[PDB]
Order: C-alpha cells, then structure tokens, then sequence
C-alpha cells in the first residue's frame, strides 16, 4: 500500500507458496484497486477473525 | 523606548516615531506587553524576524476597548473617520495591551 | 472540452480579494502557507468570482474562518482543521489572551468593504492528465474502428 497524492494503491499476489513464509523466489504484484482517498494517514492496524 | 513610554499620546494627536538603522527583534516587543490584539495584515506574526524593511513607523496611542477592534484597515466609526484612519493597503501589525 | 482526465478534484472556499492573487502555485502568505497550498506542478484551473450577495448582510456576518497561526507550513492538498492555541515563548499555556493566541481568526464579511476586502468566492479545479482510464470528457463521436 501507499498514499502518493491520495489515490490509495493496493497491490497483491496470492500463492499458497512454499508455505515456508516470506519465501525467496521472485514474485511481482498485480494491482487490484486504485481509489482516490486524498486524506492523511500516519498509523496502521490489522483486524482478526 | 516606544513600549516603555509613560505618556502615550491620545488618538487625536497620534505620536509617530520613525524607526530606522536597527535590527528589529520582536521578542523585545513580545516580553514587554501582555497582548490582547496582535493582529497582522500584510505580514505573518510568526514571520517577522526574517524580513528586512526599508522603514518602520510606530504610531502609539492609548484608546478604549471597542476602539481596538475599530482600528483596522477598511473600518468605520468616530475614531476610524475623525481620529485615525488605517489605509486599506496596510502592510504592518497592530498591538493592543 | 476535448481532453480525458482520470479524476477531477473541486475545492471550494471563500477568500478575500488579495487572496485571489495569493492563490497560485507556490505562493507566499498565511493562506498559501497555513490555510491552503497547491502543488508546484499543479495541472488544473482556479476559479474566482465576486460574491457580495451570499456572504454579506446588514449588521455584518462573521461566519467564515481562516488560520494565521500554524506550527509549520502546509503541505500541498492537506487539511489541518484543528483548534490549538499557538505557543509563544516557552509556556504550555492553553487559552486566549497574551502569548496564548487562537490559531484561527474571523473572516468577517459585510456588504460594504473595498474590492480587495470583498468576499471573493473561489473554487479550484484539479486535473490529472496521466496515462490511466479517464472518467471525464466532453463532446464525442463513436466512429467505428
Ligand atoms: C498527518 O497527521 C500526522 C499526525 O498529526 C502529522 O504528523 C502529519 O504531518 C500529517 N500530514 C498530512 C499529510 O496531513
Ligand atoms: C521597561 O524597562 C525595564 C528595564 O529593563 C523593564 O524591567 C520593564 O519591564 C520595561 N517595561 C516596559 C513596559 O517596557
Ligand atoms: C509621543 O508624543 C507624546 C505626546 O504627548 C509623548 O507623551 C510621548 O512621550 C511621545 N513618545 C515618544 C517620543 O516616544
């Protein structure tokens, strides 16, 4: 994620990979959505299930 | 010597002092007076210490409370019309304490 | 009317006469530095028309607001809505009066000022002319490829 001039950009690529975790083989990222929020962001948090 | 004066003239005869050939540190103005109106029009009150002015005029006069709000560019009243009129293009600050 | 823009941002606000001259890429002044700042590589339009009929009435109107006291400069296209008294000297003072000044003062408007003090209604239009699926266009023909 990033917030250059608003325009919230989200990139992703799924792969039940090696399964190890942060793997090593190279992997690009395919953007999914790009939506112009244009607000101030400084802190970040994650939700659970 | 303009803020430690003892006989600030009346508004009808506003003493005008000419300030030149000096370094204008505004903290000496900041410490001498517990302000109540330090509104500025042409320049930013935070940004006074980084500018060079060809000349500085300090008009001093003691006046009533509402007349403090009266003194401003483009205003009206018995003082703004007959005693002291601030021009519409004023590049400076006013101080009331 | 013959361009394609990805997205358009319309910012609208009333400012005074000299402030219209102030509003421009990278200008100086307590509006350009503490109230609103356009990016220097701005690609858009600024719109300003006189409004003395909606921002004025008898006995005055002091509804509007503007900021003169901000801890730092304003980054382009960033809002700083907040009511925090500016610090003077070294006092953690929280209040109005001496060396404890309210950041924002009235933009008071009356039907009888000078032109430079009249209530100019300013709206700015921001375009984004980059390589992306655009949204906004004008007249169009759909000749077959
Ligand atoms: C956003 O808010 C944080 C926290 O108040 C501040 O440090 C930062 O300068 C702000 N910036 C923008 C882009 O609004
Ligand atoms: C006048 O000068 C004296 C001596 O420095 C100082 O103590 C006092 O605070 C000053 N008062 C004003 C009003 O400037
Ligand atoms: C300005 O003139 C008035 C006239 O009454 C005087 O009392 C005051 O001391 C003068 N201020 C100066 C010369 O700084």
């Amino acid at each position: 994620f990033k917030n250059i001039d608003g325009y919230f950009k989200i990139y992703s690529k799924h792969t039940p990979i090696i399964g190890r975790d942060f793997p090593q083989g190279f992997s690009a990222l395919e953007p999914l959505v790009d939506l112009p929020i244009g607000i101030n962001i400084t802190r970040f948090q994650t939700l659970l299930a | 010597e303009v803020f430690n004066a003892t006989r600030f003239a009346s508004v009808y005869a506003w003493n005008r002092t000419r300030i030149s050939n000096c370094v204008a540190d505004y903290s000496v103005l900041y410490n001498f007076a517990p302000f109540f109106a330090f509104k500025c029009y042409g320049v930013s009150p935070t940004k006074l210490n980084d500018l060079c002015f060809t000349n500085v005029y300090a008009d001093s006069f003691v006046i009533k409370g509402n007349e403090v709000s009266q003194i401003a560019p483009g205003q009206t009243g018995n003082i703004a019309d007959y005693n002291y009129k601030l021009p519409d293009d004023f590049t400076g600050c006013v101080i009331a304490w | 009317n013959d361009l394609c823009f990805t997205n358009v941002y319309a910012d609208s606000f009333v400012i005074k006469g000299n402030e219209v001259s102030q509003i421009a890429p990278g200008q100086t002044g307590n509006i350009a530095d503490y109230n609103y700042k356009l990016p220097d590589d701005f690609t858009g339009c600024v719109i300003a028309w006189n409004s003395n009929k909606l921002d004025s009435k008898h006995s005055g109107n002091y509804d509007y607001w503007y900021r003169l006291f901000r801890k730092s400069k304003l980054k382009p296209f960033e809002r700083d809505i907040s009511t925090e008294i500016y610090q003077a000297g070294n006092k953690p003072c929280k209040g109005k009066g001496p060396n404890c000044y309210f950041p924002l003062q009235s933009y008071g408007f009356r039907p009888t000022y000078g032109v430079g003090h009249q209530p100019y209604r300013v709206v700015v239009l921001s375009f984004e002319l980059l390589h992306a699926p655009a949204t906004v266009c004008g007249p169009k023909k759909s000749t077959n490829l």
